[PDB]
């Protein structure tokens, strides 16, 4: 008898995040918040400056 | 009868009007009567698509209320749909 | 847990198997797959490469490839053999 | 009355826990099941104003350890998908209103 | 859909306008009472554009 | 839902005892330790002790396996979506 | 000077709302009968793919090289009527009624 | 000009930042090319299926929300216009 030895081998699972993202909200910027109401009402009033 | 196939036989005859064009609901021409045959065509696949976009447009603000007549406007020429169930009509009027 | 990049080829570094069984190994795989594909006909392949160890090297074979598995099996000294090839991963061991 | 005098706001208002399925390429008792989760689980997170991500983190978690580990649900007012998916692992039910909810399992 | 379930609830006035239609094949398919008020419309809304 | 099998097992003189395990390990391996690797090291160390050694058992999602076994000691079934494939050599 | 027009808006005989667009999709004035932000983020996204969508349209499925779109009139059930213009970069999307939806919102008023 | 209006805004990224960049092009591509939002999601899959294989599962829309399971490293939530193209792979 050839005197043996154990090897386990799994391939290799790809790894699963998991995430939670609404879009309810309107397309704003990104520096801009849309739900904080200054963020926006600053963003407006520098649309209007024609 | 004489009433739809002599309204529709007026409004070509009448002046500054390129065509008018049925689309059937499955997107297909059931009269069409344009000068070349490219601008039929394309009317025929383009247009009904626009008007089915349209239709969603006014239908997601309220539910109830369906598209009875649409009319766009571009620089040169102005395109004018009256969307029912069965068929659509389809015109093209130049500006005066 | 740490592979490594041989003849074309993505192994276990260090190799259970002897280093001459391995590359004749690894290299008849790479051979036998630019002939028959994996996706279509994947049993045939399988059995081609089992008869081939039988024949060059010693006899009870047991061939082992998927895109997704996980294995414990009891072999010889220096007769195991695992390795990834684009995304394909063989095993393969003697008893 | 009836019909004639229901308005859309009426529709919506007189009725909240209504269901109606639009597809359903999963197998008839899987539906049953995962059904009942879905409209108790929203219900419950729906809170004072529907947090959408607050329903979709309780669906997810629910329905990996209820069948399969890799399983996808995502619920909206309107959007349009093509989804790559397994055979009979997929169900399509909107909630009344303004509320589409996909779940499959990948 | 949800409209579409309402109805079934409350079978109360069940819908009518039957789908015989007008038929025919070709000479004259429908061409007639829903469209004509399309007919109708456009012919006005080409005069109104050019008055 | 396990629609095709492959059952070479000996059936005869009481040794269902020693196929029935083999149903039976699965579903108690797959739902409690939910990792291919552990499956193969749980349903291999059971047999081994009622049946003595030189078991391997291979337990994956989607793979192909041509083997050499012991005639009437190999077993491929379903547990769920899983695929095990356990036999004796040697 | 510029919140002026939306009051002069209001004064034209039918109107019922407005809603002004970014080239983004914000809404930078809406008027206070039409629901504020929850509709005008909605009305929004329709108006933008549907003018896009139709600007697109008739520069190359109509085959008619430099003829872009400058107004769209969405006519419907009830006497609702959507008008779409574009002055630079910015749209609107103003919403008139007729005498007959006018008398029954006055009655209504009353 | 209507590439420099539209300016494609990413929330969240779990992606390289030389992936990125191509998703904004084919993004703004998509949408310029396409007649409906139900044409987006094709094109957007479709496309990236062939440059990175696997099985991508791409949503777009005015309004909704996604807790998925995804290969990790290959997610991207960008919103142009009221357009929100979220992709993502699975194994």
């Amino acid at each position: 008898i050839a005197e043996l030895s154990e090897h386990s081998v799994n391939t290799e699972r790809v790894k699963t995040g998991d995430r939670g993202m609404s879009h309810k909200e309107g397309g704003w910027p990104g520096n801009v918040d849309p739900n904080e109401a200054q963020e926006t009402g600053r963003f407006k009033k520098r649309i209007e400056k024609s | 009868m004489s009433e739809v196939e002599d309204t529709l036989n007026r409004i070509k005859t009448h002046k500054t009007v390129l065509g008018y064009l049925i689309v059937n609901s499955e997107g297909g021409v059931v009269r069409g009567a344009f000068k070349d045959e490219e601008e039929s065509k394309n009317i025929a696949n383009s247009i009904p698509l626009l008007t089915k976009k349209a239709r969603s447009v006014v239908r997601d603000l309220d539910p109830t209320n369906d598209l009875v007549f649409l009319r766009i406007q571009t620089k040169l020429n102005e395109i004018m749909v009256a969307p029912d169930d069965e068929f659509s009509l389809i015109v093209i009027q130049t500006k005066g | 847990q740490q592979y490594k990049t041989f003849m074309g080829a993505r192994v276990l570094w260090p190799p259970e198997c002897a280093d001459d069984i391995l590359e004749g190994a690894i290299r008849e795989t790479q051979d036998a797959l630019k002939k028959f594909e994996i996706a279509r006909e994947g049993q045939k392949i399988a059995e081609h490469l089992k008869k081939y160890m039988d024949d060059h090297f010693d006899p009870y074979w047991h061939v082992f490839f998927g895109k997704n598995f996980g294995c414990q099996a009891v072999h010889n000294k220096n007769r195991f053999i695992y390795f990834y090839i684009e995304k394909t991963a063989f095993l393969m061991y003697q008893t | 009355k009836a019909v004639t005098d229901m308005d859309i706001n009426e529709l919506r208002k007189l009725m909240i826990g209504k269901a109606i399925i639009n597809s359903s390429d999963m197998q008839g008792d899987l539906l049953q099941e995962a059904q009942d989760v879905i409209q108790s689980g929203i219900e419950n997170n729906s809170a004072p104003v529907l947090n959408i991500e607050a329903a979709c983190k309780y669906i997810k978690e629910n329905l990996d350890k209820k069948f399969g580990p890799t399983w996808q649900c995502i619920i909206g007012e309107g959007y349009a998908y093509d989804v790559t998916v397994q055979n009979n692992t997929l169900l399509f039910m909107f909630y009344n209103g303004n509320l589409a909810v996909l779940i499959f399992k990948s | 859909a949800y409209y579409a379930e309402i109805m079934k609830d409350h079978q109360i006035e069940n819908k009518k306008k039957k789908e015989v239609d007008q038929d025919k094949k070709q000479d004259q398919s429908m061409y007639s009472t829903s469209f004509k008020r399309c007919c109708k419309i456009m012919e006005r809304m080409v005069v109104q554009n050019d008055q | 839902h396990a629609n095709e099998q492959i059952i070479d097992m000996p059936e005869n003189s009481e040794m269902k005892s020693m196929k029935n395990d083999a149903f039976s390990q699965a579903k108690f391996a797959v739902e409690n330790y939910k990792f291919e690797n552990k499956i193969s090291s749980h349903i291999k160390k059971f047999f081994d002790e009622k049946y003595g050694p030189n078991w391997h058992c291979v337990v994956g999602k989607h793979f192909n396996a041509y083997v050499s076994y012991d005639s009437k000691n190999f077993i491929f079934f379903y547990e769920g979506q899983l695929a095990i494939l356990l036999y004796r050599k040697g | 000077n510029a919140d002026d027009q939306l009051k002069q808006l209001s004064a034209l005989e039918g109107a019922n709302g407005y809603v002004i667009f970014n080239e983004s999709g914000i809404p930078l004035k809406r008027h206070e009968k039409s629901i504020s932000h929850e509709k005008a983020v909605h009305i929004a996204a329709l108006v933008s793919d549907l003018w896009n969508v139709s600007k697109k349209v008739i520069q190359r499925d109509l085959k008619t090289p430099e003829n872009d779109i400058e107004v769209i009139r969405l006519r419907t059930k009830h006497s609702y009527e959507y008008i779409i213009t574009q002055s630079g970069d910015f749209t609107m999307l103003a919403i008139q009624l007729c005498g007959k939806a006018i008398e029954e919102a006055k009655k209504a008023a009353a | 000009s209507h590439l420099d209006k539209v300016q494609p805004v990413i929330k969240n990224s779990d992606m390289s930042v030389e992936m990125q960049k191509e998703v904004e092009e084919v993004a703004k591509k998509a949408i310029d090319y396409c007649n409906t939002d139900k044409e987006i999601a094709t094109f957007i899959k479709d496309d990236f299926r062939s440059r990175y294989h696997g099985t991508w599962h791409c949503i777009v829309g005015r309004n909704f929300g996604s807790f998925v399971t995804f290969e990790r490293s290959y997610y991207i939530y960008l919103y142009v216009g009221q357009l929100a193209i979220l992709l993502f792979k699975t194994g």
